[PDB]
């Protein structure tokens, strides 16, 4: 049906990572 | 070797301990494929956690926290091994260390842990991480540390099953109101992403964000020079406008639609698609919000993307056109007709995506039912561009709703 919709799959794919390692020399 | 490292790290001579822990850290931080499982199975986790307690050797605390950070940056199983070794209370203790680097690395480790998932997040919250975390936001904080703090805030905001406790949101929103004025790109991207995760959590969280007064500072970021900031802001405000007409109007009163010409013509097709999704959520509103879209001179661009855009953008544009018919007035639909919407709107009736077909049929039916005198003219327009043949073909569609709606359309408007 017609109406408002939440964010769709695939949109805004460049989200901040949930986890980060601390790498020597980077 | 791992056996030697583990043995020397359990020593009571803290120089040998420091050397062994630094060897473990080197193993864990040299490349992007560290041997996490081997070090875990060797029994080094309780040793590192014990090192976290050594307030008399900040170097050992720092190195152990680095090792544990990188262990916790792995799979959920490895992060949970860290958690099961009781590291969280000691990292929270280290948040108050007088040594900056120890504090920073503890923040980083807690960030990985929180980012693992919502139950992990809730455990770390219940122990009281939020207020000490936010206490670091001061004029003298180094920029790298502040970037890490804001990333941890993102992680505190982002999971939805369940969303973070309301008290946590009430504590975090003021800090986000502070940070949204920063000019550093990294901080700004993470701030806006945290906001977007809050505005995707529900209408009540949307209202909490509106009540913070941050929306007038968020909307103008749709025209930031950095595309990452632009798209983060687009996500956050789009989430907001998934809500009620009043919340959508809060967004619109900040002159949001003024930012969309540069997004509808953007070279990146994904941005076109996301912008049209936003606008489709705007056209689903009351007649005033439809008129706001019209007055912003956005309808011709939407129709052009509907005609010529990539399929994804065309799908979003079909949604926008059809949603306009929900509360749109007959004169607004007439404006659409004037702008040559029928040919491409009907062309989209031959795609495999059944949802697009249903949307276009709903829109056409609303258009025809809304027109009393124009109905014959609109029927002629539909027949001229081949849309009527497509509807007749759809009469034999697999989907129940689609073919029932096709039959109804034809019987009420194309059968006299």
């Amino acid at each position: 049906c017609l109406g408002r919709r939440v964010v769709q799959p695939g949109m805004f794919a460049d989200y901040p990572p949930t986890k980060k390692a601390r790498v020597l020399l980077r | 070797s791992l056996e030697a490292i583990v043995q020397n790290a359990s020593s009571d001579n803290q120089g040998i301990q420091l050397s062994a822990v630094q060897a473990a850290r080197k193993l864990l931080s040299s490349d992007r494929n560290p041997p996490i499982d081997d070090l875990i199975k060797s029994g080094i986790l309780p040793i590192l956690v014990h090192c976290l307690e050594r307030d008399d050797n900040p170097s050992l605390q720092f190195e152990a926290a680095w090792a544990l950070t990188n262990i916790a940056s792995g799979t959920s199983e490895q992060t949970q091994a860290v958690v099961q070794s009781n590291a969280v209370p000691l990292f929270l203790r280290l948040l108050h260390s007088p040594h900056q680097n120890v504090c920073e690395q503890a923040v980083w480790a807690l960030g990985n842990i929180i980012g693992d998932g919502p139950q992990c997040r809730d455990y770390v919250i219940s122990l009281g991480v939020v207020k000490p975390l936010l206490s670091f936001i001061s004029p003298s904080i180094p920029i790298t540390f502040l970037r890490n703090v804001t990333w941890v805030m993102v992680n505190l905001c982002r999971h939805k099953d369940p969303p973070p406790p309301m008290e946590t949101i009430q504590e975090i929103l003021p800090a986000l109101c502070v940070l949204i004025h920063h000019t550093d790109v990294n901080i700004l991207v993470d701030t806006v992403w945290a906001l977007s995760y809050l505005t995707d959590a529900g209408n009540e969280q949307i209202q909490m964000v509106i009540d913070s007064g941050i929306v007038p500072h968020l909307v103008p970021l749709l025209s930031h020079q950095e595309v990452k900031v632009q798209t983060a802001a687009l996500r956050a405000v789009g989430n907001i406008v998934t809500g009620t007409d009043e919340q959508t109007q809060v967004v619109l009163n900040c002159d949001a639609l003024s930012h969309f010409p540069a997004l509808l013509t953007h070279p990146k097709e994904k941005i076109n698609k996301e912008a049209v999704w936003f606008l489709s959520n705007i056209t689903a509103g009351n007649q005033q919000q439809v008129q706001a879209v019209i007055d912003a001179n956005l309808v011709p661009m939407i129709i052009h993307l509907l005609d010529k855009g990539d399929f994804g953008t065309q799908k979003e544009a079909a949604w926008a056109i059809s949603n306009l018919t929900i509360s749109g007035r007959k004169d607004q639909v007439a404006y659409l007709i004037q702008q040559n919407v029928i040919p491409p709107f009907c062309n989209l009736l031959t795609v495999k995506d059944a949802q697009v077909v249903q949307v276009v049929l709903d829109g056409l039916s609303n258009i025809l039912k809304m027109a009393e005198d124009e109905a014959e003219t609109i029927g002629n327009l539909i027949e001229e561009c081949g849309g009527l043949e497509k509807i007749e073909q759809l009469q034999n569609h697999e989907n129940e709703d689609i073919y029932k709606l096709a039959y109804e359309i034809i019987d009420q408007f194309f059968s006299s």
